[PDB]
């Protein structure tokens, strides 16, 4: 249950403290705050989580910054998940257009219960064998971020399991999928750049 | 126009949707509602919120077909509010669901309503259902130290990010030179 890592982004500190201060003090994760400039929490390699207040989602005047959001994140992540807290009607349409694109999510009434909504998100992901763990550091990373739909993870686990960038700009489609930790699909589009000709 | 269970046949729910959607009375279904040939509703009274195993082994059959999308709707009130983040750990992590709270059966109208709207409607009628050069010269000038005016100039003679990986020091030379030109070997080496 404790070790499991965890990715914050620096906005959160003064937005969600309790949460990361819940996540580290109760649970006892690895939590690490890096600068991810679209994103509140990356639970693994390939999920990131976002959590929103009733009252931000019940203001349909962010309804589709919220939207654009999500989009954003889909191009970078295989899985997306949303926390509706509740603060310290016409939007049912905005929940249905997330389920219908496959979108978790989960609902908490303090970021206590939102800090142990995200250590749970990260067992299920580590049983899954998707868990984050790795050094989280080398200064190959601005290189990898560059790449355009590369979530801060996968560029981080793209430094480590690549010997080199050399060696990584000529490794075939399936061990880019592993060694780098993304889709079948997602592996084709960084090849068709790496590989692409003037 | 959707399938419903004939346990609510004149119910508030099937009372409100009535008009704008029209209800097939069917005995016996595992869900409460089918949305489509891959999609179901399994509704949640906060009556069986008492620790029953009511509506668990319901949801679990769900989960066992092979292609059936089951989205869960519960009845969040005063006094089932206790019992709900057991539900959600159960429904969305265990399970891997969709759950969706709801004051009244009076609010799981609206809801249902909007949920057939949704999946009645085409795909990609949702926002949430192309290489960039610039990008490519952006990712270039990362490699240090190479900016604006040097980064064109060697993917002109190395049209790509893997020409350019195993670039030897002798050509890099000729396009960049002296210490620039070890520069990006080194980059790439180790």
């Amino acid at each position: 249950g404790k070790g499991t890592c965890i990715l914050v982004g620096g906005h959160e500190i003064t937005s969600g403290l309790e949460v990361i201060s819940s996540l580290r003090a109760i649970h006892g994760l690895q939590v690490e705050v890096c600068p991810l400039n679209g994103c509140d929490y990356i639970v693994s390699n390939r999920m990131v989580v976002e959590r929103r207040s009733q009252s931000e989602m019940l203001n349909s005047v962010n309804k589709n910054k919220f939207i654009e959001q999500i989009q954003h994140l889909q191009s970078m992540f295989e899985r997306i998940c949303v926390i509706v807290e509740k603060d310290r009607k016409s939007y049912d349409s905005l929940l249905t257009t997330l389920i219908g694109a496959g979108i978790r999510i989960l609902f908490s009434s303090c970021q206590e219960e939102t800090a142990d909504l995200l250590k749970e998100l990260s067992l299920v992901e580590q049983r899954k064998n998707v868990g984050i763990h790795v050094p989280t550091v080398s200064e190959a990373l601005q290189f990898y971020l560059s790449i355009p739909n590369i979530s801060y993870i996968t560029a981080l686990n793209m430094c480590h399991q690549f010997s080199s960038v050399k060696r990584m700009a000529n490794s075939s489609l399936q061990e880019i999928s592993m060694y780098a930790q993304v889709t079948h699909q997602k592996a084709e589009e960084i090849y068709r750049y790496i590989h692409y000709v003037f | 126009h959707i399938v419903a269970n004939e346990k609510w046949r004149g119910s508030q729910l099937a009372q409100e949707m009535q008009g704008k959607i029209k209800l097939i009375f069917e005995d016996g279904l595992t869900p409460d509602f089918y949305l489509s040939n891959r999609c179901c509703i399994l509704y949640v009274t906060e009556a069986d919120l008492v620790a029953g195993n009511g509506y668990r082994k319901r949801l679990v059959r769900v989960r066992n077909s092979n292609n059936l999308k089951g989205i869960v709707v519960v009845e969040k009130t005063r006094m089932s509010e206790q019992y709900f983040p057991a539900l959600q750990k159960f429904t969305v992590l265990d399970l891997g669901m969709v759950l969706l709270p709801v004051a009244s059966q009076m609010e799981a109208s609206c809801l249902v309503i909007q949920l057939v709207q949704e999946q009645t409607k085409e795909p990609s009628k949702n926002p949430l259902l192309l290489l960039s050069e610039p990008s490519l010269l952006r990712t270039v000038q990362q490699i240090p130290g190479v900016g604006k005016v040097k980064a064109p100039l060697l993917l002109q003679k190395f049209p790509s990010i893997q020409q350019l990986s195993n670039a030897s020091i002798g050509e890099l030379e000729q396009v960049v030179g002296q210490a620039v030109a070890q520069q990006i070997h080194a980059f790439f080496t180790q």
